[PDB]
């Protein structure tokens, strides 16, 4: 039972390790989307005007 | 990750469980795991009580 407590601490920490190593903060990655989507939209409209040149 | 306490929560469920193991028998020692030597001695004392009677 003592051994299990040791294993359980390592377990929680290892799972925290996986999360911090792989799992992103969705709020900030979402911000990136909005910036990039705007730049896509700006591209689309201005190329329509570039065609006019 | 779940916080440390899912360590504790299982442990406190276990401490509640261990408390019951002791209480139902009336004893600090229900098993050698509570006190290996207290047990061995009380087993000797039991042969002394019964033999003596």
């Amino acid at each position: 039972e003592h051994a299990a407590k040791g294993l359980m601490n390592a377990y929680e920490n290892t799972q925290a390790s996986e999360s911090r190593i792989r799992d992103a903060d969705m709020a900030e990655e979402t911000v990136a989307f909005t910036k990039n989507q705007i730049l896509v939209q700006s591209g689309t409209a201005m190329l329509a005007q570039a065609n006019v040149r | 990750a779940a916080i440390n306490s899912h360590r504790v929560l299982k442990f406190q469920n276990e401490e509640v469980s261990k408390n019951m193991e002791k209480l139902s028998s009336g004893m600090r020692i229900n098993r050698a795991g509570d006190d290996a030597s207290g047990l061995a001695v009380s087993e000797k004392m039991r042969t002394q009580v019964n033999g003596l009677r």
